[PDB]
């Protein structure tokens, strides 16, 4: 052929398509075909690939220096950026480059081995030490503007889960895990022990708990937004305890208040934010239990004295309390089975022991 | 003179098998404490425990002629088919 | 020949019964060394 | 859908959509990286010909008959449909074809296969 | 008050009475109905719901007798909901009661439409025949009615001989009731009352006053008990003591002590009813049938200890303390002293008996 006439040509080529001057398709086939006609003359294939992969070397080694240093909201517009312009002509590079990936590189059965996986392998030369931590800090800063924030960077997160992800690895959801959701995770579980207590200092439980719902419900969101999906569960996992369950001893002491005034509503989202700690109602249900047993209680004595004298206020004093509460059962507490258990454990526990009999 | 008459009357009455209320059908002598065993020897402490008590099938009996009396197989001698506890 | 390249031409040779790759393996040089595995057996 | 093939030598063929889907060379780039006029340098029209219309009937898809006969030129303008499909690489095609390339072997000789191979 | 930690479930009995129980007027339909279901969801609730059983049928075997539970379609449906779910014992009893006073209303035309055959009659008679073996009513002394009684007592009676060869009777005197006249006072009343006031208000008819036993005799029902009817009348102010100041109520009362007719009778309006106990009878409804509780507790568990022991005949005595509740004592809970007592009781009936295996052992004869 003449390669000291022809890979240039294509080096090129290469090139131009890594730069998008958006070259005519009168070049794709002419390049194409310089591989083609390459790898057709059984290797020819293997000095086209390792002359590639230098391409994609060098020129990544010498653009790390333009995103080396570079600050977390400035980096990642570098990365996410530089990425999607990556990909991009990574894969085209991939047709140009196609006729090599088939049968050439088929013959494998150690390193060398596909190309648009290269492309991605050697990113991975511009993220394992380079930018990476740098990166994923950058977006946590963002993350944490999850205080009044700014919108867009949605695109500066998004764009670096993106990579973690699909640079996934590739090699022979971990990257994006080890390298990302790891921190964020950590971070976040962070951010709301410092966010959570603070306030239940100057504010309401019943108060908070509206907060608490309300962060929930927000990550539940920024996962679908812009982080990869596959770390929702865990972030629920993690929120969850932080806002509902390290205060579960406030709220185990509030819950008695609410059921004291009549703050359904609260004492209602609290069945609803306890619920989701594993078996973090225990005291609840025994707590409310100990509630209508007294509240039975004092109601029949209310009556009672020279006033069991009365066959109907009494059976009706009962039937009332056991309405208010088997309604709040149902109400507040969703009838779980739990709760109707206090709720007939209770009632089965004043019914017959009092003023009208004693 | 003086006078009130019925102007109108109502009544009640609980029934039976002819006459046989005044025994067990088993113990025929009177209505005190026999049930045979609790006369045949005196000095115990089931002496205190035999009063009246009816059934379902109409027979008229004790309070002991139950227990002293009875098991066997299936149900009441003569009127057999089905049987009611009852009457405490 | 020539024109054609071995990763193709070797895909003829995979449409022949091991035996008959016997035969081709004769025909000249070069298709001696391919009738050798390169994918075939 | 209806895509152009400018052909090495001059020749053009409207042709449609999956019709050049099936060329793996161009179903890549014209989909969701999508070309105009399509150049194929090394596949003549000549040769596109028999192509454009083998992938023409190709679409509704035990050395097959049918392809027997569209697949029964002289030797020279066969070996290069093999360079023309593995070039679009259009695996069936080449697949087929590339078969008789063999039936040519199926009961002969070393000097026999020679004796049509030189 | 009384030392009762299960006087509840009488509440919850006596409730019911108040509900169906003829009332001022009636109830609403629905309201009846769906105010039943109440008392239900309190009811299965009730711990010794073995207290609530018995009452409840004394509280029916007399809102039947006498009439006094209007809406009976209600109570027939009140039946239902004992039906379900605490034993099977309310079925059986309790309907009879109120299916019993039926066959009665149908034993009322037995005796109209067959009256009017040949069969001369001045009374408005109209006898309930109870179920013996139901309505806890308990006899005692007996008492005969004379004047326009014995015109249908015996009338009947021998109508009765018509349909039982060897069947037996037993007229509820504890029970039942009846209207009188008053053409002797100053205005007209319909004295409604009852059979042992029946007699004594009679005894008018004849020689004016008489005396305690000089009018005991006459009914020959029961002295002690007797006081107790003729105190009510005296306070109806029909018959009065000889001498005006007097505690009726309270005083106590003697056999050389005169009661009389009060030649008059004022009174608020006509047919005045005057069925409401003496006072004391109150009581004792409560006692009879209060303590009348224990004589389950026990009793039904001389066999209820054998209910379970069906696969059992080989057991230490550390299993049982406990295993006569858990699938029995579905009825009440037996309390930690009264438990060890009845114990005692069925070895000498035939039993249990200290297995000679070790020194906590069942021993089951059966
Ligand atoms: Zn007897
Ligand atoms: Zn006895």
């Amino acid at each position: 052929i003449g390669l000291d006439q022809i890979w240039d040509d294509l080096r090129a080529g290469i090139q131009q398509v890594y730069t998008r001057q958006s070259m005519a398709k009168s070049r794709y086939m002419e390049l194409y075909t310089h591989v083609y006609n390459y790898c057709t003359s059984q290797f020819v294939g293997l000095e086209l690939y390792k002359r590639l992969k230098e391409f994609l070397k060098n020129y990544l080694t010498n653009l790390l220096k333009d995103g080396e240093d570079l600050m977390d909201e400035s980096v990642l517009k570098f990365y996410t950026q530089q990425w999607e312009d990556y990909r991009f002509s990574s894969k085209v590079l991939n047709g140009i480059c196609a006729y090599l990936n088939r049968h050439w590189v088929r013959r494998e059965c150690k390193g060398i081995y596909e190309i648009y996986s290269l492309a991605l392998v050697t990113w991975r030369d511009c993220l394992f030490r380079p930018l990476n931590k740098q990166v994923t800090n950058a977006v946590l800063k963002l993350i944490e503007k999850e205080r009044n924030g700014e919108t867009i960077n949605t695109r500066l997160i998004s764009g670096v889960v993106q990579s973690y992800v699909e640079l996934g690895l590739n090699e022979d959801l971990t990257v994006y895990k080890e390298s990302f959701e790891s921190q964020f995770l950590a971070d976040t579980e962070r951010f709301y022990t410092r966010e959570s207590t603070e306030f239940l200092q100057q504010n309401p439980v019943t108060e908070y708990m509206k907060k608490a719902e309300a962060r929930l419900l927000e990550e539940q969101r920024r996962v679908q937004v812009y982080l990869h999906e596959s770390t929702q569960d865990e972030l629920a996992r993690k929120c969850e305890q932080v806002l509902i369950e390290k205060h579960l001893e406030i709220f185990h002491t509030e819950f008695q208040n609410l059921l004291d005034a009549d703050k359904n509503e609260d004492l209602g989202r609290m069945y609803n934010l306890v619920s989701r700690i594993q078996d973090g109602l225990g005291e609840l249900k025994k707590l409310l239990e100990t509630h209508i047993h007294n509240q039975g209680l004092a109601a029949i004595e209310k009556c009672g004295e020279a006033a069991l004298n009365d066959p109907k206020m009494y059976v009706q004093t009962v039937l009332d309390v056991h309405k208010k509460y088997n309604a709040l059962v149902m109400s507040a507490f969703n009838n779980d089975a739990g709760f109707v258990a206090a709720l007939d454990k209770a009632c089965g526990r004043f019914i017959n022991n009092n003023a009208v009999t004693k | 003179k003086k006078r009130f008459e019925v102007k109108k009357w109502n009544a009640v009455a609980l029934w039976a098998w002819d006459i046989v209320v005044d025994n067990c059908a088993i113990c025929r002598n009177h209505i005190m404490d026999l049930c045979i065993e609790c006369q045949a020897n005196q000095a115990s402490a089931t002496s205190e425990e035999c009063t009246v008590a009816w059934g379902v099938c109409n027979h008229a009996f004790h309070f002991h002629c139950i227990s002293r009396w009875l098991k066997t197989r299936q149900v009441c001698p003569l009127d057999n088919r089905e049987w009611e506890f009852q009457k405490y | 020949w020539d024109s054609l390249p071995d990763e193709l031409l070797l895909g003829i040779f995979s449409c022949l019964c091991l035996p008959e790759l016997l035969k081709v393996s004769g025909v000249c040089k070069r298709w001696y060394r391919l009738a050798s595995d390169e994918s075939l057996w | 859908p209806s895509i152009k093939l400018q052909s090495s030598d001059g020749e053009i063929f409207e042709v449609d959509v999956e019709i050049a889907k099936q060329s793996v060379t161009i179903k890549t780039m014209l989909e969701d990286l999508g070309m105009d006029p399509v150049p194929l340098p090394n596949v003549n029209a000549a040769i596109l010909k028999k192509v454009i219309q083998w992938c023409t009937h190709h679409k509704d898809d035990d050395i097959p008959v049918w392809d027997q006969e569209f697949l029964k030129v002289d030797q020279g303008t066969l070996f290069e449909l093999i360079l023309a499909a593995n070039y679009l690489d259009i695996k069936g095609l080449l697949d087929v074809t590339c078969k008789t390339v063999a039936n040519m072997i199926k009961g002969k000789t070393p000097e026999e296969i020679r004796k049509t191979f030189n | 008050m009384a030392q009762s930690s299960s006087k509840s479930p009488e509440l919850l009995a006596r409730y019911c009475d108040s509900l169906l129980k003829k009332s001022s007027k009636n109830p609403e339909e629905a309201e009846l109905e769906d105010t039943l279901n109440q008392v239900m969801v309190v009811f299965k609730y009730i711990e010794d719901k073995d207290v609530f059983q018995k009452f409840y049928a004394k509280m029916l075997a007399k809102r039947l007798v006498h009439q006094n539970s209007a809406s009976d379609d209600a109570e027939a449906s009140m039946i239902s909901k004992l039906k379900q779910a605490c034993g099977f014992e309310y079925t059986s009893k309790l309907q009879r009661m109120f299916q019993d006073i039926g066959v009665s209303k149908d034993l009322n035309e037995q005796f109209k439409k067959h009256l009017t055959n040949s069969e001369p009659l001045d009374l408005d008679f109209s006898i309930q025949v109870l179920s013996s073996g139901s309505w806890p009513f308990q006899q005692s002394c007996t008492f005969a009615l004379p004047s326009e009684l014995e015109r249908s007592y015996q009338r009947f009676t021998a109508f009765y001989a018509s349909r039982h060869s060897g069947r037996k009777l037993t007229w509820l005197y504890q029970l039942s009731k009846g209207e009188l006249v008053t053409n002797c006072f100053k205005n007209r009343y319909t004295l409604q009352a009852s059979t042992f006031q029946m007699a004594i208000l009679l005894q008018y008819n004849t020689e004016d006053a008489y005396t305690v036993q000089q009018l005991t005799d006459s009914t020959q029902i029961k002295m002690d008990i007797l006081a107790q009817v003729l105190q009510i009348l005296l306070k109806s102010k029909l018959l009065v003591l000889e001498d005006e100041n007097a505690n009726v109520d309270e005083v106590e009362l003697k056999p050389d002590t005169l009661i009389k007719l009060y030649l008059g009778y004022k009174n608020k309006k006509l047919r005045v009813n005057i069925n409401v106990p003496m006072k004391t009878e109150q009581k004792q409804e409560q006692e009879t049938t209060h303590k009348n509780i224990e004589e389950d507790r026990k009793l039904l568990i001389q066999a209820a200890i054998v209910r379970i022991m069906k696969m059992r005949k080989v057991l230490k005595h550390q299993q049982l303390l406990g295993e006569v509740l858990t699938q029995l004592s579905s009825r009440f809970k037996p309390r930690v002293p009264v438990i060890k007592k009845c114990i005692d009781i069925l070895i000498e009936k035939e039993y249990l008996e200290r297995v000679d295996g070790e020194k906590d052992t069942y021993s089951y004869l059966a």
